[PDB]
């Protein structure tokens, strides 16, 4: 339903920098170099601000079950933690919290992440004739 | 203004010396130098400057480093830890154990436990057999466990 | 007990400062070991110090 | 009590008179006036530029040569210029070069790396048997096997029993591994040496099995030593996995360690007080007995032991003293040995919460329930499913 | 606590008892210091000696009151008091009786507090005090041995 062109079309307007990165450019890139990462590009919109982050993939990092027993497992369960930290480090500041796209809204936790720690959480209307009308009227 | 030419002067002289790094006293030896961990390159073992020593440096204590030479320059506090990157995120703690709470039991609770051991931990281990170990906040996200961190 | 208990904070700030000291206690000389016969051995190794073309590397 | 406070007395004098002493003995007035003491403070400074590179000392020739590896760039063929002679050197010690030219100027420092000043935790403890909260039988087990040998070999040689190369610690945890370990380490008054497991764990190729070999090296030139392994199933037989560069790394540091400590005979060298927290549900690949002999199982305490473990504790403590300690114990049921500290401190706070300084026999009494419950909660109860 | 607006007696004083024990102290560290201190005058001695009673009653709810936050706070000085330094020793009859709850008050600060500098300001008040005091100080060690309230 273009959820993720909404986010495009906002970024193009304001005229500063967009960090834009997937799930897999946070986990590691020279084993544990993960969770490292996932301070970096934080911080890094913090000197180049304005800037938006955007997170298209977290479908597998904000899901609850993890392992250690995978060894894979570890870092994505760090990047996951650091993620609720931000939030609350972020407050009672100028610092706009993060934008992320995911499928479903089962995959998120109910009781990590909530309403008034990203202030609004939209869902997009499954049934909606009017979003329809509009899709048939470019062609008009 | 000859003071303003003679600063770019010697500026430019003092500058150009090439090298100048960063490294850790560890150790000292009695060689009357001391190692130092250049922390992403090779160790060196160098003799104290006439700036700073041993008597002037305690162990595992950041350093400035000048040169190619390695020598000591002036001793640094700080050390690249990702302790300093979480602070920068974190900013100013806020908040305070009422507005989280709301309730008088709820603050008196946290109170007690908490602030006392910081204030004197000496009594604290007289009071049982040593002293006291980790505490454990938990609580559902109405208390929220990094917030109430923060008042504390 | 009470007597005591001033001799402790003092004691801790002078323990603090021997740290320091075991350094030259054990020797302000900066030798390791040397006998008369490596005096001879020096005028020798003088040579390959100035010159930089010794050391020899170990390559494979 | 007495006797501890009277020898800080003594030491009090102590540092100030060897401050002073120091400085006439070790030279600026024993200023070298000897050919032999002179020439090794000359040669040294005139062979010595600075910088100077670190090296380990990767193996040595006899014909006054040796192989070292210099923590920049190559490895160095160099020659003995002057100074130490062969017997003094051996590999896996650090030496001193000098950059102009790499030559070993020596060691008479028991090596210097970072890694080595991690490794000495070298000042002894205040930690004692009895300065413990410990069972009386199980430290006397430690020192019986560790310590003895050293202080009487009267007993071993007479009875015609072998000396150990170490010992191991294993949980029911929270029994006190680490505070056993300490309490003996203060009494030889010989070096502690400290390592935790996981630095020895890494996702570098190769680093790992060099620490391990270390370990007892710098305890070989500091001997005798003992030499404490936190957490040796970290290096062995509980896992980093096969997914995170575990794969590789833990089984060569945990074979590295098997194998020195097995060698092809108990080798004796120095002794080892080896920690951890179980062996209970992990891997076999660690050491047997009749290398390290002796190995120490701890119990968890039933209500004869606890008489021991809690009379060490009340005499810090007060106010459980009116009321008899035998009642006490009985009154409360089976816990480990860091539960039963766990409620003794938590006495002492609970009375702070209650507006009250310090325990109480009422204060004694809740501390018991609060432990008892968490472990109630976190595991079984009581009747049959 | 010097004040005259109500800290010591320069008359009967019975309001500030209750109120002051809770939070720390501020009654009783003026009371025993400044007024036997300053006036030695003998009416004024008398005052004090009325307000003695109230004084005894004052270690009960002090010891219910006890916590390290509350209790650090309110004595210090109490503790560096000399009796021939506020020369107090040259009336016998009543600051004699001043005496006996002001050892109560002192015993808490010197063992519980478990830090090396409570122990060491309160020795040099205890001796001097004892040694003149001798006969009635026997009987001022065994009321406190039996304690107010039997805790710790």
């Amino acid at each position: 339903c273009g959820k993720t062109m909404l986010a495009k079309a906002v970024a193009h307007h304001t005229t500063a920098a967009f960090i834009r990165v997937v799930g897999s450019e946070f986990v590691q890139k020279y084993l544990g170099e993960g969770p490292r990462m996932v301070r970096d590009v934080f911080r890094l919109a913090k000197e180049n601000a304005p800037a938006i982050i955007f997170i298209d993939e977290i479908d597998a990092i904000a899901t609850k079950r993890f392992d250690a027993q995978t060894g894979a497992d570890r870092e994505v369960q760090r990047i996951l933690l650091e993620l609720l930290n931000q939030m609350d480090g972020f407050d009672q500041n100028v610092n706009v919290k993060v934008i992320m796209a995911t499928n479903r809204a089962d995959t998120l936790d109910p009781a990590l992440l909530r309403p008034g720690r990203l202030d609004r959480k939209i869902e997009f209307p499954l049934p909606d004739r009017r979003q329809k009308r509009l899709i048939f009227s470019t062609i008009t | 203004l000859n003071a303003k030419v003679r600063l770019l002067r010697e500026e430019l002289q003092l500058l150009q010396e090439q090298g100048s790094y960063v490294g850790e006293v560890v150790r000292a030896m009695d060689k009357k130098k001391v190692l130092v961990k250049v922390h992403p390159e090779g160790k060196f073992v160098v003799d104290v400057d006439k700036n700073i020593d041993i008597n002037d440096v305690t162990p595992n204590c950041r350093v400035a480093l000048r040169n190619d030479s390695y020598t000591l320059h002036k001793i640094l506090p700080n050390k690249v830890d990702p302790l300093v990157s979480l602070m920068m995120v974190e900013k100013v703690p806020d908040s305070t154990y009422e507005m989280i709470g709301g309730l008088d039991k709820q603050i008196k609770e946290i109170k007690e436990v908490i602030e006392l051991p910081v204030k004197h931990p000496e009594l604290f281990e007289a009071l049982g057999i040593a002293q006291p170990k980790g505490v454990l906040l938990y609580g559902p996200p109405g208390t929220g466990k990094t917030l109430l961190a923060r008042a504390v | 007990q009470s007597t005591y208990s001033r001799q402790i904070k003092q004691v801790e700030d002078d323990i603090q400062q021997l740290l320091k000291k075991i350094n030259e206690l054990t020797g302000i000389k900066e030798s390791d070991t040397g006998l008369a016969p490596p005096a001879l051995w020096d005028l020798a190794a003088d040579k390959q110090t100035l010159q930089s073309e010794q050391p020899l590397q170990v390559a494979r | 009590t007495q006797c501890r406070l009277k020898l800080l007395k003594l030491e009090r004098i102590k540092d100030y008179l060897l401050m002073e002493e120091e400085f006439i003995r070790n030279q600026e007035q024993m200023k070298p006036l000897e050919e032999k003491q002179e020439e090794e403070r000359s040669k040294v400074d005139d062979l010595r530029g600075t910088p100077m590179s670190v090296g380990t000392l990767e193996e040595i020739i006899d014909d006054n040569h040796a192989i070292v590896s210099t923590s920049v760039g190559s490895e160095h063929y160099v020659s003995i210029l002057s100074f130490v002679d062969k017997d003094l050197l051996e590999p896996g010690c650090s030496v001193l070069l000098n950059h102009k030219v790499h030559a070993v100027i020596g060691v008479l420092m028991d090596d210097t790396d970072p890694l080595v000043t991690v490794m000495k935790v070298e000042k002894a403890p205040q930690e004692t048997y009895a300065d413990i909260g410990g069972l009386d039988n199980q430290i006397q087990e430690i020192k019986e096997s560790v310590e003895l040998p050293l202080t009487h070999p009267e007993y071993y040689e007479e009875m015609g029993i072998k000396p150990p190369k170490g010992v191991i610690l294993y949980g029911p945890p929270g029994t006190g591994k680490t505070l056993l370990a300490k309490a003996v380490a203060n009494q030889t008054s010989a070096t502690f040496l400290r390592v935790v497991g996981s630095e020895l764990i890494q996702k570098y190729l190769g680093d790992g099995p060099k620490l391990v070999r270390e370990l007892f090296r710098v305890a070989e030139e500091h001997a005798p030593s003992i030499v404490f392994i936190d957490e040796i199933d970290a290096i062995g037989t509980k896992r980093y996995d096969s997914n995170s560069g575990g794969e590789r790394e833990i089984q060569r540091t945990m074979l590295e360690l098997l194998n020195q400590l097995d060698g092809f005979d108990s080798r004796g060298d120095v002794k080892v007080i080896m920690a951890t927290n179980r062996i209970e549900t992990l891997d076999p690949a660690l050491i047997r007995p009749g290398r390290i002999d002796r190995k120490i199982e701890f119990p968890l305490p039933d209500e004869k032991t606890k008489k021991r473990i809690f009379q060490i504790h009340t005499s810090r403590m007060t106010l459980a003293d009116d009321v008899t300690l035998d009642d006490l114990i009985m009154a409360k049921d089976d816990l480990s040995g860091a539960d039963i500290k766990a409620i003794c401190t938590e006495a002492g706070l609970m009375a702070l919460r209650e507006r009250r300084m310090k325990v109480t026999n009422e204060d004694f009494k809740k501390s018991k329930e609060n432990v008892l419950y968490k472990k109630q909660e976190g595991t079984p109860e009581g009747l049959y499913l | 606590m010097e004040e005259g607006g109500r800290d010591k007696t320069p008359v009967q004083s019975q309001q500030p008892s209750a109120t002051a024990p809770s939070g720390a102290d501020e009654k009783s560290s003026g009371k025993e210091r400044r007024d036997a201190g300053e006036k030695d005058k003998e009416q004024e001695l008398s005052e004090e000696d009325k307000q003695l009673q109230d004084e005894l009653e004052m270690l009960v709810e002090r010891l219910g009151e006890k916590d390290t936050s509350l209790y650090r706070p309110a004595l210090e000085e109490l503790r560096r008091q000399i009796r021939s330094s506020t020369t107090s020793m040259t009336s016998v009859p009543k600051p004699l009786k001043f005496l006996r709850p002001h050892y109560g008050k002192l015993k808490e600060i010197y063992e519980n507090m478990a830090p090396g500098e409570n122990k060491c300001f309160a020795a040099d008040i205890i001796s001097v005090l004892a040694m003149t005091m001798s006969g009635e100080r026997e009987c001022l060690k065994y009321r406190l041995v039996g304690s107010q309230e039997e805790l710790a």
